[PDB]
C-alpha cells in the first residue's frame, strides 16, 4: 500500500510553525498534492535556455516534501523560488541571489525555523559555499544534494558547504543509487542518506497526476521534511542538534559500502534517514587528508555547540605518529600527525549540555582526569620518533585525555583484545564517546568510532571504547 | 591579496559574469561605490560594463557583466576580497 | 530516471 520509501524512513516503532523554502524549477502550485500549501514567491532568476517539463523537477519535490498522500511533512507549509530554467539549469549567481532573497524576507516578515531545500548542485563554489555557511550562521537550516554523479560531494556545492546538511541517495535495497557512470556521489562531506530511487510524488502533466522520479534532490526533500517536522517538535534547535538527531535516528550500518570506493568507505556515513519515534548524542567527525610531509598534519574540528570528547587518527599505511587535543581560538581541536602518505584526524563531537571539558597532557598506576565530579571521555596518544576508568594507558607515547565536567553523566570503559579489524560496541542506551587501541603485536594503522562501534584496524590487538550514558 | 576563481569543470563555467566579493565588514553604500568605480575605471579603458546586482545581507559585493581582461583591474580595487567567475548549477 | 534531473529505475 504505502511507497516503499516512505515506509523505509519510519521508524520501527512510531507515533507546521516551520516553513521550508525550495530553490528549484517553476511549480505547478494548483496540484492537489500540494495546492494551498505551497506560496509561489515569483522571484525568478534563470539563464535563458540554450511547459510540463519545465516544473516537473519542482513539483516532484514539492510533493516528497509536503504532498497530501505521498508527502513526508504532510502539510507543511512551503514558498518557492525559482533559480532552474525549463531545462533543469541555473547559475551560482542566482542562486546566491535566491538565498539572499530568502534573507530579506526573513529580516521583513520573521517567522519561526526555517529549512531551505537546495536539490541543486555545481562544482565546489567559494561564494556559494560562504552564503551558505552565513545563512546558517543566521539560523537558518539548509539541506542539499549530495550529487548524481557517482563523486565526492566535497567537489561540489552547495554539497561541499559547512554548516548544511548534505544528503546521498539510496533504494528499495537501501544500497546506493547507481546508474552506470551515474549514482549517488559520497565522501565525509554526505551527512547522510536518504530513499532517492523510485521515489513516487507529484507529477506536473495533470493536477492529480502521478510520477516516479530518482535523485540525490529526492533523497535530500526527505530530509528536508523529516528535518521540518523535528524543528516543529522542538523549535529551538540548533543546526548542530538537528544534524545529531538526524544521525542518531537514521537506520545504521544498511548500505553496502562495497559500492562506494575503497578509499571513501571509512568517509562515507553508513545512514540512512529516518523520522524519529514519537541524553548524549555523539558524531564521528573525518579531516581531509594531511600529504605526506613528516610534520604533516590533519584537523577535525566539532560546531561551535558541540564537545570535542575524543581524537583518534587512521592511516592505510600504518605510518603514523599519532593525535593530540588541542585548543584553536578558544574550541578544543583534533590534531593528527603524519609519521607515511598521510593521516586523517577522527573527531567525535558530542552535544553534553551542562558540561564543561578539558585536555590533560601527561604521560601513560595513575589517574588523568584527577578532579573531583570528573569522567575520562577519550584518550589520544602521540609520539615523536617512529617506533581503572579515568586512566589512560599506552607505552614513549604522550596522553592527551578528554576530562568532563558532568554530575548527571556516567562512563564506562570496554576493550576486546584479540588482525585487520577488531571491533567493540557500546551497549544499548550508551553513547560511544572514545575510541582508541591498545598497541601489541600488531602494528596498528588506526582507530575511528563507527556510530557506537569501536573500530581498530590492524596489519595482539586490542580495542579500547569508552560508553557514556546521562543518568 | 584578493584572489580569482573559477570552476574547476571547464564546461560549467560561465565566462563574461563574475561575483565581486568584498571583505566581511564592508557597508552596502561602499559596495555600490566600489561597483561604479569599477564601472569608471573601465568606460576609461574602453570597456562596457554593468552591474547586475548588489549583495548584502550574507555577502557584501556585487555581481558584474564585463570581460575578463578587467580582472586585474577590479582585484586591485578596495575592499576586494575575491572574485568569482560565474558558473552553472543543475536539477539533482 | 527521468531527463528533467529516461530509464527504468527500481
Ligand atoms: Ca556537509
Amino acid at each position: 500500500s504505502i511507497p516503499w520509501n516512505l515506509e523505509r524512513i519510519t521508524p520501527p516503532r512510531y507515533r507546521s510553525l516551520v516553513e521550508v523554502y525550495l530553490l528549484d524549477t517553476s511549480i505547478q502550485s494548483d496540484h492537489r498534492e500540494i495546492e494551498g500549501r505551497v506560496m509561489v514567491t515569483d522571484f525568478e532568476n534563470v539563464p535563458e535556455e540554450d511547459a510540463s517539463k519545465c516544473d516537473s523537477h519542482g513539483t516532484h519535490l514539492a510533493g516528497v516534501v509536503s504532498g497530501r498522500d505521498a508527502g513526508v511533512a504532510k502539510g507543511a507549509s512551503m514558498r518557492s523560488l525559482r533559480v532552474l530554467n525549463c531545462q533543469g539549469k541555473g547559475t551560482v549567481s542566482g542562486t546566491l541571489i535566491g538565498l539572499e532573497f530568502i534573507r530579506k524576507s526573513q529580516l521583513v516578515q520573521p517567522v519561526g525555523p526555517l529549512v531551505v531545500l537546495l536539490p541543486l548542485a555545481g562544482g565546489y563554489s567559494r561564494v556559494l559555499n560562504a552564503a551558505c555557511q552565513r545563512l546558517a550562521r543566521a539560523g537558518v537550516v539548509l539541506v542539499t544534494a549530495a550529487g548524481n554523479f557517482r563523486d565526492d560531494a566535497c567537489l561540489y556545492s552547495p554539497a561541499s558547504a559547512p554548516e548544511v546538511i548534505t544528503v546521498g541517495a539510496t533504494n528499495a535495497q537501501d544500497q546506493p543509487v547507481t546508474l552506470g557512470t551515474l549514482g549517488t556521489n559520497f565522501g565525509r562531506c554526505v551527512d547522510l542518506f536518504a530513499p532517492g530511487e523510485d521515489i513516487i510524488g507529484a507529477s506536473s502533466d495533470c493536477s492529480t497526476c502521478f510520477v516516479s522520479q530518482s535523485g540525490t534532490s529526492q533523497a535530500a526533500a526527505h530530509v528536508a521534511g523529516i528535518a521540518a517536522m523535528m524543528l516543529s517538535a522542538e523549535p529551538e534547535l540548533t543546526l548542530a542538534e538537528l544534524r545529531q538527531r538526524l544521525i542518531h535516528f537514521s537506520a545504521k550500518d544498511v548500505i553496502n559500502e562495497a559500492w562506494f570506493p575503497e578509499d571513501q568507505r571509512v568517509l562515507t556515513p553508513n545512514l540512512v534517514a529516518a523520522l524519529p519515534p514519537s541524553q548524549l548524542f555523539c558524531r564521528t567527525v573525518w579531516s581531509a587528508h594531511s600529504g605526506p610531509t613528516r610534520m604533516a598534519t590533519a584537523i577535525a574540528r566539532c560546531a561551535p555547540d558541540e564537545e570535542l570528547l575524543s581524537c583518534s587518527s587512521f592511516s592505510r599505511s600504518g605510518k603514523r605518529r599519532g593525535e593530540r587535543m588541542e585548543a584553536q581560538g578558544g574550541k578544543l581541536v583534533c590534531r593528527a600527525h603524519n609519521a607515511g602518505e598521510g593521516v586523517y584526524a577522527i573527531a567525535r563531537c558530542c552535544l553534553l549540555p551542562q558540561a564543561n571539558c578539558s585536555v590533560h597532557t601527561a604521560p601513560p598506576t595513575r589517574v588523568h582526569c584527577h578532579q573531583q565530579g570528573h569522567v575520562l571521555t577519550g584518550c589520544s596518544s602521540h609520539w615523536e620518533v617512529e617506533d581503572q576508568p579515568n586512566q589512560c594507558v599506552g607505552h614513549e607515547a604522550s596522553i592527551h585525555a578528554s576530562c568532563c565536567h558532568a554530575p548527571g553523566l556516567e562512563c564506562k570503559v570496554k576493550e576486546h583484545g584479540i588482525q585487520e579489524q577488531v571491533t567493540v560496541a557500546c551497549e544499548e542506551g550508551w553513547t560511544l564517546t572514545g575510541c582508541s587501541a591498545l598497541p601489541g603485536t600488531s602494528h596498528v594503522l588506526g582507530a575511528y568510532a563507527v556510530d557506537n562501534t569501536c573500530v581498530v584496524r590492524s596489519r595482539a590487538v586490542t580495542a579500547v571504547a569508552i560508553c557514556c550514558r546521562s543518568r | 591579496t584578493a584572489t580569482f576563481h573559477r570552476c574547476a569543470k571547464d564546461p560549467w563555467r560561465l565566462p563574461g559574469t563574475y561575483v565581486v566579493v568584498l571583505k566581511e565588514e564592508t557597508h552596502l553604500s561602499q559596495s555600490e561605490r566600489t561597483a561604479r568605480r569599477l564601472q569608471a575605471q573601465a568606460a576609461r579603458r574602453g570597456y562596457l560594463t554593468k552591474i547586475l546586482h548588489v549583495f548584502h545581507g550574507l555577502l557584501p559585493g556585487f555581481l558584474v557583466k564585463m570581460s575578463g581582461d578587467l580582472l586585474e583591474l577590479a582585484l586591485k580595487l578596495p575592499h576586494v576580497d575575491y572574485i568569482e567567475e560565474d558558473s552553472s548549477v543543475f536539477a539533482q | 530516471f527521468v531527463p528533467t534531473t529516461e530509464a527504468p529505475c527500481x
